RNA sequence: UAAACUCCUGAACCCGGGACGAAACCCCCGAGGAGGGGACUGACGGUACCGGGGUAAUAGCGCCGGCCAACUCCGUGCCAGCAGCCGCGGUAAUACGGAGGGCGCGAGCGUUACCCGGAUUCACUGGGCGUAAAGGGCGUGUAGGCGGCCUGGGGCGUCCCAUGUGA
RNA sequence: GGAGCAAACCGGAUUAGAUACCCGGGUAGUCCACGCCCUAAACGAUGCGCGCUAGGUCUCUGGGUCUCCUGGGGGCCGAAGCUA
């Protein structure tokens, strides 16, 4: 492009979607369970894995994505959406935070607490 | 009818210098005239003179280069490394004083009109002037 | 100081008032290579006196109406339609162009 | 008995009949550490000979160093066809600031103070190449006048 | 703070003797002497080409951990030697030395720096006449370093002056070894310097 | 050397003393002025700080397949789960979970969100178009952009100097 | 307007099937006048203009005492240079 380009028309400034239509700007959303279930996995992998989906304060509602061995989320649960996508499963573009609200973390896991919401045990 | 005269011989003087030739014309001109006579100031080329071509001035600009090479490839060493316009027709370069270039930490040098003449890089900026930078060589 | 202004009237139409047209120039804040723009300007003339295609100073001045905050300095050179010609041609294009 | 290191050792591997057969290839740098330097490239059906067969081009192959206080004289941007690459000089204190590959080439080179980024491809190899035939190019103060004189 | 967690144990995986311990690591154990490899299950294999950033990488770990000392506050040194002008790689290190924690042991008043910053912490040194005990506490050159009143005759004080009586120390420094005080001549040249580290490496790293 | 153990230091804690922040308006000389002198007033606070006594006295989180610093053992057997991408797990897993060990950083360590960077991936700096995405199917022309050689007038851009401004 | 050809269509054959390939037959269409459509591998997959930078070879076309110089097109091979 010619100067004279540039100065007539420009570069059209680059722009992008936003991955995760959590809100407005919103760092994680609060949800509530409606439906709860195991989901098999996508190309390569198989293995019934879990999610739900989730009615919004936002009016919205979306399936999320259920992290660790087990959990106790029942057509109920109150529940926190952390948001970050699973390249495993379609559509679950969001993650359920194990340790807020009905979000029970694991038992018995000992390592990588915090992301997982379990407390440090003792030994005594 | 050409758009710029300017890089056009100094296009002549590149496309020359790469295969060698002696030297090469170009229509004449009081500005490639003061152009070149900078070009010789600062020693890329031998020079110049308002050689004739069919009743039309041209200038003979004579070619300096470097000495024949040993290994693979008997390849000169270059006098003009490379040359290329700044300020083009389709967009004015208009450097203050402040802003002249410092063409490749000082073995390069940069030419450039000025109310004051038609200095360089350390010349104008010596002189303490600003102009359209012409064009940088090295 | 009152700034002032040297472009072509181009318009007489009015009572009194004159439309003069000043292209600017200034360089392109990313592109450099000097660009060109352009204002019409209201002027006052309570004397009718200037026609079409004159160029004149204008003044930044007390406000006469609506659009009017200059007056007509000075004449500056008579005949030169051949600029009016040129924004009655542009103003023209246009209508070639709805739909 | 220069300094060596080897960029990088790859390998590719042909077809044919049956199946497929490798081979490995090795890019390596050498230098004194004061402005002698030489990057050479062999491939050989093993590692270790491989290798070793760069060690020979390695020597081999070489180039001054117009270094600088441990700088240069001079940026260079330069284009090996797919690949570019431009070196620029520092003041000390500074450091092998460069990626991977322009790094050694320019540590092994006695280098020590020198701003440089690739741009095109940064292929390896590439670039490795791009970074020499840039290196043999600077020309000093001096290298300057002895053409710009030619009396 | 420090690591206070094992540290005849760094010394183990820089793989140079360094001295966080005082007397020990002079005799034969720095941790070292008997175990000159690294710590853990492993180490006592054959090691790997540490990539570029390996490289980088433990030297840093090494030069800072030689100062046991706050990787905000290093990082932060870092900047501020980019901050100034000359050769940050020097600064960095001379600005390194300013530190009072770091003079108490360059002037010896005891056989470690984390020995060092204890008594400097715990108001046993003293500058000008006031009782700084703030181990950050940048030291401009010519000021008496001296140690406090209540201080001079104490048990681990002396043990390390009757120790420090001749043995000449730092080009930089000067110490009246009797009236228990020292002066900082100027800023530390980077040739009065001597560390286990390449100054040119921790910059490198300190880019990324 | 980590612990144990010996020694030395002495956060916390207790005792004592304890402001700077406040010299003015207000009072006499002179003149209710200039000039000097004369007194009150501290919420924070019996805190800051200063001296005396004085107890060894919170560690946590992330990671350890590659990028990326940091390895092995067991369990699990495409299940349970991991994930930023490339991918990992279908009996021998440094990729899952537990362990020992190691790496990083420490009153913090991680996750998520959004902005710039990397991205020379809108490219003025600094990009392209024969086949990779990209030459309008071809003309003709409006506006616009761009324009050869020499002399001279103005000096609009441009340049330089000073000056106001840029709190 | 309508000879030959020929989507669609009909029939024969081939095939598991054959709404195709092959064969027999056949209509718009192909042609003209006027009007519209405005697409394409509308291809050199290469915007136009201008100045620069070896030569070799045959070919179309023009000028000049003319085993060859000079100008304009069309090709192949190749200086340097560009190029993934
Ligand atoms: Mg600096
Ligand atoms: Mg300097
Ligand atoms: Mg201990
Ligand atoms: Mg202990
Ligand atoms: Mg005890
Ligand atoms: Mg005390
Ligand atoms: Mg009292
Ligand atoms: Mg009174
Ligand atoms: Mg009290
Ligand atoms: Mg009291
Ligand atoms: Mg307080
Ligand atoms: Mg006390
Ligand atoms: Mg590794
Ligand atoms: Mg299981
Ligand atoms: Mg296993
Ligand atoms: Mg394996
Ligand atoms: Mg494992
Ligand atoms: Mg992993
Ligand atoms: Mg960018
Ligand atoms: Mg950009
Ligand atoms: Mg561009
Ligand atoms: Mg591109
Ligand atoms: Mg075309
Ligand atoms: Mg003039
Ligand atoms: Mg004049
Ligand atoms: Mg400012
Ligand atoms: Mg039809
Ligand atoms: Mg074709
Ligand atoms: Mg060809
Ligand atoms: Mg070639
Ligand atoms: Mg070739
Ligand atoms: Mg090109
Ligand atoms: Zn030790």
């Amino acid at each position: 492009p010619t100067i004279n380009q540039l100065v007539r028309k420009g570069r059209e400034k680059v722009r992008k979607k936003s991955k995760v239509p959590a809100l407005k700007g919103a760092p994680f959303r609060r949800g509530v369970c409606t439906v709860v279930r195991t989901v098999t996995p996508k190309k390569p992998n198989s293995a019934l894995r879990k999610v739900a989906k989730v009615r919004l304060t936002s009016g919205y509602e979306v399936t999320a994505y259920i992290p660790g061995e087990g959990h106790n989320l029942q057509e109920h649960s109150v529940v926190l959406i952390r948001g970050g996508r699973v390249k495993d499963l379609p559509g679950v573009r969001y993650h359920i935070v194990r340790g807020v609200y009905d979000a029970a973390g694991v038992k018995d896991r000992k390592k990588s607490r915090s992301k997982y919401g379990t407390k440090k045990p003792k030994e005594a | 009818m050409l758009t710029d005269p300017i890089a056009d011989m100094l296009t002549r003087i590149r496309n020359a210098t790469r295969v060698y030739k002696e030297s090469t014309d170009v229509p004449a001109s009081r500005f490639k005239e003061e152009i070149l006579r900078i070009l010789a100031r600062e020693g890329f080329i031998k020079g110049y003179e308002r050689v004739d071509v069919d009743g039309k001035p041209y200038l003979r600009v004579y070619l300096k280069y470097g000495p024949r090479r040993q290994g693979p490839d008997p390849r000169p060493e270059q006098v003009i490394h490379h040359i290329r316009r700044i300020s083009k027709p389709g967009r004015r370069v208009y450097v203050g004083v402040k802003e002249i270039p410092r063409v490749r930490r000082g073995l390069g040098i940069a030419i450039l009109s000025t109310s004051k003449g038609v200095l360089t890089d350390r010349e104008a900026r010596k002189l303490g002037v600003g102009g359209e930078l012409i064009c940088e060589v090295w | 100081p009152k700034k002032v202004l040297t472009g072509v009237v181009v318009s007489d139409k009015m009572q009194k008032t004159v439309t003069v047209l000043v292209e600017r120039q200034f360089p392109h804040p990313l592109y450099g290579k000097v660009i060109k723009r352009s204002k019409k300007y209201l002027a006052h003339d309570p004397e009718e006196k200037y026609k079409l295609g004159d160029v004149v100073e204008i003044i930044e001045s007390r406000p006469i109406s609506k659009r009017k905050r200059f007056r007509v300095l000075r004449l500056v050179e008579s005949g030169r339609m051949d600029l009016v010609e040129k924004y009655l041609i542009r103003r023209q294009n246009y209508q070639s162009l709805s739909k | 008995d220069f300094e060596e290191k080897m960029i990088l050792i790859r390998r590719t591997a042909r077809m044919q009949a049956g199946g497929r057969r490798f081979r490995f290839g090795a890019l390596v740098v050498v230098g004194d550490r004061q402005g002698r330097v030489g990057l050479g490239f062999g491939k050989a059906p093993e590692v270790p000979l491989a290798v070793q067969k760069a060690g020979y081009y390695a020597r081999r192959n070489m180039v001054e160093v117009p270094l600088q206080n441990g700088t240069i004289p001079h940026e260079i941007e330069v284009e090996f066809g797919a690949s570019k690459i431009v070196l620029k000089p520092a003041a000390p204190g500074t450091g092998v600031i460069a990626g991977a590959v322009p790094r050694a080439i320019l540590e092994l080179a006695g280098v020590t103070d020198i701003l440089t980024k690739e741009l095109g491809s940064r292929n390896p190899i590439n670039i490795a190449y791009a970074t020499m035939e840039a290196l043999r190019q600077l020309r000093t103060k001096a290298d300057v006048e002895r053409l710009r004189k030619g009396e | 703070g420090r690591y206070i967690g094992p540290v005849c144990r760094l010394c183990r995986r820089e793989g140079v003797k360094l001295y966080l311990k005082g007397e020990r690591c002079y005799s034969p154990k720095c941790a070292m002497e008997r175990r000159p490899y690294p710590p853990g299950q492993h180490g006592q294999k054959r090691a790997r080409r540490p990539s570029d950033y390996a490289v980088r990488l433990r030297e840093k770990q090494k030069l800072r951990r030689i100062y046991g000392i706050s990787e905000r506050q290093f990082r932060n040194l870092f900047e501020e030697a980019s901050k100034k002008k000359g050769v940050t790689g020097s600064v960095f290190l001379g600005l390194l030395e300013s530190r009072l924690d770091n003079v108490v042991y360059r002037l010896g008043f005891a056989v470690s720096r984390r020995q060092a910053r204890q008594l400097v912490r715990h108001g046993h040194i003293t500058v000008n006449g006031r009782r700084v005990d703030l181990p950050s506490y940048r030291v401009r050159p010519g000021d008496e370093i001296a140690v406090a009143e209540k201080s001079r005759n104490l048990e681990l004080i002396r043990q390390n002056l009757e120790a420090m009586k001749g043995r000449k120390v730092g080009p930089w420094l000067s110490l009246d070894v009797e009236g228990m005080k020292g002066k900082f001549l100027r800023l530390p040249d980077r040739e009065d310097l001597a560390l286990p580290v390449n100054e040119q490496l921790v910059i490198e790293f300190y880019s990324r």
